[PDB]
């Protein structure tokens, strides 16, 4: 289990080793408690996620581990 | 319905009594099922929880609704023993 704040402006990675971004957001639906999103401010251009307001949409489903840095994966 | 997770931070919580429960202090997260856990509270009312804690954890499916406040279900209550030759309960 982790606490939400432990994860402020993280360093978000992929499977590689690339730089995402810095945390910026969370998205979650309230009435069914699932997380939807990961809002990350960018750093470098990978193509494998889209964009709204300048932040990577990653789908939480794609997110494989949030230890001392958030690692993510194309799928 | 859906939003981002800083909204939960300072919000009061109540229960579906209108007994004001505390404010959120920050929201625990599980990545194996996709969810939120529970919520941290603060600034708690001792009237009823019973605890030395800085905070306390809410499970989140006691949540009934997110707002301008978070209602959650009444659980500060007491339950009452069944008595076997009394139609009266027990409360301890």
């Amino acid at each position: 289990y982790v606490p939400a704040r432990s994860l402020a402006r993280k360093s978000v990675v992929l499977t590689d080793g690339t730089v995402v971004g810095t945390l910026y957001n969370i998205t979650v639906d309230f009435k069914t408690g699932t997380i939807v999103n990961l809002l990350v401010k960018p750093e470098n251009e990978i193509p494998d996620f889209k964009k709204e307001e300048g932040l990577y949409i990653i789908p939480f489903e794609c997110v494989r581990s949030l230890k001392d840095f958030i690692v993510v994966d194309r799928r | 319905m859906i939003g981002e997770i800083t909204t939960f931070f300072g919000m009061r919580v109540f229960t579906d009594e209108g007994r004001y429960v505390g404010r959120v202090e920050d929201v625990i997260l599980d990545q194996n099922t996709k969810s939120i856990r529970g919520l941290a509270i603060s600034d708690y009312n001792k009237a009823l929880i019973d605890s030395h804690a800085k905070g306390v954890i809410i499970p989140y499916r006691v949540v009934k609704a997110v707002g301008d406040i978070i209602i959650i279900k009444d659980l500060f209550k007491r339950k009452s023993r069944v008595l076997d030759y009394e139609s009266r309960e027990l409360i301890e």
